[PDB]
């Protein structure tokens, strides 16, 4: 119920930074708060990411959004292995399903409105399922990540 | 490698992540 609630604010979050990444219309309401850090602190470290690994980047490809998810789950898998969570690591998770979908619509002619609501869906999957029950006890999105990230 | 690619993100994004947590 709470948890529920909890997947689906999670869900809006990362729909949200990957329309922003897309460059694709809101046109329904303004971001609210934690949206707007969430779109820039996320997206400094897809700059960042993009930037200082794009070696690593080039030699492999995002064919599917079967393979999307593939790659998404086994690089969180393994950055989240020693169990540490913390607000820059949940950043991490937005970047990265974000520079996935980049990646997917650069291999595609044209991937849909589907593409980047199946990224989020798989997004808010892992970061409910791993850091859901910890966001809850940092203060959640309006007082633990706003006042985190200012 | 695909090991090597997904363990070198992997790595980076939680020292990303961790350095951004201290950040000031
Ligand atoms: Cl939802």
């Amino acid at each position: 119920s709470m948890a529920e609630s909890e997947l689906m604010h999670i869900h809006s979050l990362a729909e949200h930074y990957l329309q922003y990444v897309l460059q694709v219309p809101a046109f329904e309401s303004a971001p609210s708060q934690a949206c707007r850090v969430l779109q820039r602190v996320a997206f400094s470290v897809q700059k960042e990411v993009e930037k200082n690994l794009k070696s690593y980047l080039d030699d492999f490809h995002v064919e599917s959004i079967d393979t999307a998810r593939i790659i998404f789950n086994q690089v969180m898998e393994k950055e989240f292995e020693d169990g540490i969570i913390n607000w820059g690591r949940i950043v991490t998770i937005f970047a990265f399903g974000g520079v996935l979908l980049k990646k997917l619509k650069q291999e595609q002619i044209a991937l849909d409105v589907s593409a980047y609501k199946q990224v989020s869906s798989f997004v808010a999957e892992f970061i409910m399922n791993n850091t859901g029950e910890w966001i809850r006890q940092n203060g959640g999105w309006e007082d633990g990540f706003i006042k985190k990230f200012e | 490698s695909q090991e090597e690619i997904i363990h070198n993100i992997a790595r980076h994004l939680a020292q990303i992540g961790d350095e951004m947590d201290h950040n000031i």
